[PDB]
Parts: structure tokens; C-alpha cells; sequence
């Protein structure tokens, strides 16, 4: 589908409120494989289960491994941007 | 297979 912006409000006591899979190790997107219920990707209410994460807050994700992609997620704060596309 | 993370 189409390429997507979307926004996400957190506060620093909480996590993004999503499991990913994948990396590129595996030949696969860092896609979203869970949106926990009541965090904050839930909250947001644009982010989707199977909705590939190509970037945040302007760092590209579209060729990271899986921990680096952890890293990169887990480091951001407060308003997040998220681009998004579900195949 | 593929590795899942809490985030």
C-alpha cells in the first residue's frame, strides 16, 4: 500500500508498545508483528500489525539488522515520527 | 525462525 507518516506520543516511563520481527540478516523488513493493547503504538492508532518500518524520526531502517534496529527504536523519545507501509 | 523483540 502507500507510504505513510505517522505520529506517536510517549512518555519516558513506557515503551513504544510494539514487538518487530525481522532484519536485514533474514532478507526482511523490520516488520511490526505486535501492537500491545493500551501503549502507546496502540494509542496512536496509525501503526498496524504487518506494516513494515522504513524509517524514524527521519533515520532510515529499510537495510538494518534486528538488534540494530532495537537500539535505533528503543533510543527515541516523546514525539516520534514513524514512515510506514503495509504489504 | 525469525527473532521477535519487546520493544
Amino acid at each position: 500500500g502507500p507510504i505513510r507518516k505517522v505520529l506517536l506520543l510517549k512518555e519516558d516511563h513506557e515503551g513504544l508498545g510494539i514487538s518487530i520481527t525481522g532484519g536485514k540478516e533474514h532478507g526482511v523488513p523490520i516488520l511490526i508483528s505486535e501492537i500491545h493493547p493500551g501503549q502507546p503504538a496502540d494509542r496512536c492508532g496509525g501503526l498496524h500489525v504487518g506494516d513494515a518500518i522504513l524509517a524514524v524520526n527521519g533515520v532510515n531502517l529499510r537495510d538494518t539488522k534486528h538488534k540494530e534496529a532495537v537500539t535505533i527504536l528503543s533510543q527515541q523519545r516523546g514525539e516520534i515520527e514513524f514512515e510506514v507501509v503495509y504489504v | 525462525r525469525l527473532p521477535t523483540s519487546k520493544i
